[PDB]
């Protein structure tokens, strides 16, 4: 195919770093 | 009920509220837990049951207000592509005063907070029992009762916050659309691709054949164009050795609206260094074919293009895609052998083309140019039988000012473009590195421009000379979002899949 | 030699491949591993080492041609902003007729394809040594033998191949946008996009572009803020939303302004401007943590020869209140709050302004003075990431009003080396207030306020069908960019910025 290249990034995704809970819980739409 | 005088007399209700300090419009109603939440949570509760021992703050939007009692009123509340019912007796209720003064105030369409216990009715319909209810935002219209949902396209397109509150559809519709950016940009993002911005206003538009929009600088005195595609700004920074770019962002057309037209859409483009429209071609089928299947469950799916009082098309994702090469398949649709692929810049190829369109009951609206007849002929009998996902590959150079010419087809280019239900959806080509050959194009497109066409396109210099300092063999792509949101939500009209279209007043 | 010659010669030279049929631009060549993929996997290599079964074709940009003579030639290939050298020797090559034409053919500048094998020298460099290399793409220019930031910034290409510090700026750039999108897609946020071209252009203050629809006979504005749109969605039942998109004004190009900029917008339905400050709280610090490895980060406002601040990410941020600050920096009192609509208290910040020697430029309105005093006292203030709170209402027409502070708002900016990245608040809900509010706002700019706002009464509409309680939220991802990758110039964060020919 086509020879590999390394994600940018990830690899993702972030917010592994940060999430915060001061409101209720909506889950993520892609899931 | 007079929706105007309803109006006037709620609207009179709430500025009532507003001077006895009642506050119509609350800062802050704490939510404790989604309706879905709330739903997947106490579902299992039996007919009857009513937990003494847990309170919890829900809210929404009410649909509907019934009575069993005076002491009894049940409230449709709904969020999120969902329903909760709240069941307001009078003795869970704070006060007898306070649930007879909340009954008064609620109407149909109020934004309202629910602080309560979770139970369900004998009948079996799970519910929240109210110890307070909140008004949260009046609506101060009347909602229509409707026995086919709002049908009426102007107000479902003016309006659609109302399109989204009578109507369920249409929230997994944007959902879908979203959904179809996000696997792109994942997909893109995990084969090493970076993300890009490049300018929505230039002094001079390129990248595609449109009519653009016009727009005045103040500052520095001279007209800028709204941009029809991001292409030679990808170019120029795959030259600058940047080997994979994509950018998903708006483009503008100053055209018409149809079904398959607004002046504004979203299109996802990349170049990738090293690469030929092979590739591309393989690329696409994954991308394609994965994004469907990852989001509906499978390769097929199925269209109503002239809506469901119509046919219903099977449509099959599965890879590999059907190819065909448009001058081939052309001369094989026609019954009649076209002339030959180096002689398409002659009046005497115009002229037969021109023949045949008659014969065959063709328009072509002027200017008539070869590459338009060429146009309306693939229109007419190739991209009809484009149903499931085909490339229609190896174009005439005239049609394709940017594409490098096919390496075995002289008079060819190395492109294909995607068709999906007779519409095209994407479009991707080996790219010009040649900067002595893109220039002659130029200038044959600056002629063209010169007699009057005002789609045929610039001369970039500046584009050019990003050649002459040396653009790596590349393959460029393109897709428009839109369209490929129309077909995964199975939807007959552009206007369907973009929040708010634009629309001819009224 | 002169350039001018150099391109003409080239030109010539490259046109007689064409016509012998050499093919100096083919269509395919095949790589099968990139330079970065190359060097991780070889790097390993002792000196004079020289992996044999291995054969590889790599590509990339030739920045220098050196020759040892006369069958020795070396290739400096960049590529990623990494570099590789190709070791062209005779007895390696296909053949030694081969070996001169090819290294006859290639210059400094060209894109090439190299097929050949791993191994490093006996001074210690990774090298490939070529069976054969193809030309994919000649250099018809003298490169550069780059400082000159409008020559950068004309040809951002030029830049790219020359300078190695723009792409990590822009992969910086990009990582900031797709950690904000993982942030928001996690909480649960619809990404939408709402028109860029409206009929009236609302949700921030502005000079907006104006441009025309031929077959509509119509005129329409490019937007200022998808604000608006987002709110009426709210409305449609979709609770959390955001817009990563671009952003118009008909303004002044400079060093931190561009005509076109990209913006976050988000909006949360059930949230206040607390909220919100405790998601931007996560959502920066997070950030910066993430691309840069700390929380903390040194920046140069001028110059990297200049003064160097020193910046804390470190959550909480610090908190300040407009006008109790003011009051503070003022060595006074300022009218009560419920005051600020008064011609009295114009004339006060008035004369305020002038005995503090800040220059307002017509309209003096109480909003501008008001304003012009704020970045004069307090945002310098703000080195580390801090929020200015409870904005008056004059400055804020679309803030609801503060539930205890008569005359002001739920409102916050987040400042950051003296600049706005953050601006958010609790959104106003009440019909008739924003109503009255655009009214005073129309008003303002028949009275010549030039960026002040219009009448959006189909928004007004969406309102009285009843928006719930929502918090909103703007963030300048140009400006994050800068402050994250020391850029002083917005310059340096746009691929292709606004120049003024
Ligand atoms: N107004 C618009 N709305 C949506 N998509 C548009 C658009 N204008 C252009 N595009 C996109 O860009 C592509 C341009 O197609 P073209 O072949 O140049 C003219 P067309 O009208 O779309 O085809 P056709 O005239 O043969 O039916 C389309 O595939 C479409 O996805
Ligand atoms: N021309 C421009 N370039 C970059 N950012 C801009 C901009 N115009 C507005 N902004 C954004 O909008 C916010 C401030 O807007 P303004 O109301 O115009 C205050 P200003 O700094 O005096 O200009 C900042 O967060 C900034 O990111
Ligand atoms: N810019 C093209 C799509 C990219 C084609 C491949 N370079 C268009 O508008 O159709
Ligand atoms: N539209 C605002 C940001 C949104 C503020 C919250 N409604 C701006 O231009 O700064
Ligand atoms: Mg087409
Ligand atoms: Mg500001």
């Amino acid at each position: 195919p086509m020879y590999q290249v390394k994600p940018y990034h990830g690899g993702g995704a972030p917010l592994r770093v940060e999430l915060p809970t001061c409101m209720y819980r909506l889950p993520n739409v892609h899931g | 009920v007079d929706p105007n005088q309803y109006y006037k007399i709620r609207s009179q209700a709430i500025h009532q509220l507003k001077v006895n300090g009642e506050d119509p419009y609350p800062h802050k109603f704490h939510v404790d837990i989604s309706l879905t939440d709330f739903i997947q949570k106490y579902s299992h509760l039996q007919p009857g049951d009513h937990l003494t021992d847990i309170t919890l703050k829900v809210a929404g939007r009410i649909h509907a207000k019934r009575a069993s009692g005076g002491k009894l009123i049940f409230y449709d509340l709904r969020g999120e592509g969902v329903k909760l019912q709240v069941m307001a007796n009078s003795r869970n209720y704070k006060s007898e005063e306070e649930f007879i003064h909340i009954n008064n105030k609620l109407r149909r369409g109020d934004i309202i907070g629910v602080q309560g216990n979770p139970g369900k009715t004998k009948k079996g319909e799970l519910s929240i029992i109210p110890y307070e209810i909140t008004l949260l935002s009046p609506c101060l219209h009347m909602l229509p009762h409707l026995h086919f949902g709002l049908k009426d396209k102007e107000t479902r397109y003016r309006q659609r916050y109302l399109d989204l509150i009578l109507n369920d559809f249409v929230r997994q519709k944007f959902i879908i659309r979203s959904k179809i950016i996000t696997y792109i940009r994942s997909f893109l993002d995990e084969l090493g691709f970076l993300e890009i911005e490049t300018p929505m206003m230039n002094i001079i538009p390129g990248g595609a054949v449109a009519k653009p929009f016009i727009t005045y600088h103040n500052e520095l005195d001279m007209n800028l164009y709204m941009r029809i595609a991001p292409e030679l700004y990808h170019k120029m920074l795959v030259v600058g050795g940047i080997d994979r770019v994509y950018e998903i962002g708006r483009q503008f057309r100053n055209e018409g609206i149809d079904l398959t037209h607004n002046p504004e859409f979203t299109t996802c483009e990349f170049y990738m260094a090293y690469a030929d429209y092979h590739d591309l071609m393989e690329i696409t089928e994954k991308m394609v074919s994965g994004m469907v299947k990852h989001i509906t469950g499978s390769y097929k799916v199925t269209y109503h293009p002239d809506g469901p009082e119509g046919q219903a098309y099977d449509v099959d994702f599965t890879p590999p895609f059907r190819r065909i090469n448009m001058v081939e398949e052309l001369e094989k649709a026609l019954g009649m052998k076209l002339p030959e692929t180096n002689l398409f810049e002659t009046e005497e190829t115009r002229k037969i083309l021109d023949d045949i369109c008659v014969a065959k009951a063709v328009e072509c609206p002027p200017p008539r140019t070869t590459a338009r007849l060429l146009d309306k002929l693939v229109g007419e009998f190739l991209e009809v039988t484009c149903i499931n996902p085909t490339f229609i590959c190896d174009h005439p150079q005239i049609m394709s000012p940017l594409a490098k010419w096919h390496r075995s087809k002289e008079g060819l280019t190395e492109r294909f473009e995607l068709f999906v239900m007779k519409k095209e959806i994407c479009n991707a080509y080996t790219e010009l590195n040649d900067p002595m050959r893109q220039r002659q194009l130029f200038e044959e497109q600056a002629k063209a421009k010169a007699a009057g066409d005002d789609e045929a396109m610039f001369i970039d210099e500046n584009f050019c000379t990003a050649l002459e300092y040396g653009l790596p063999p590349t393959a460029g792509w393109g897709m428009g979002i839109d369209r490929v949101a129309m077909f995964l939500t199975d939807s007959n009209n552009i206007k369907e899949v973009l929040l708010f279209p634009a629309m001819k007043p009224e």
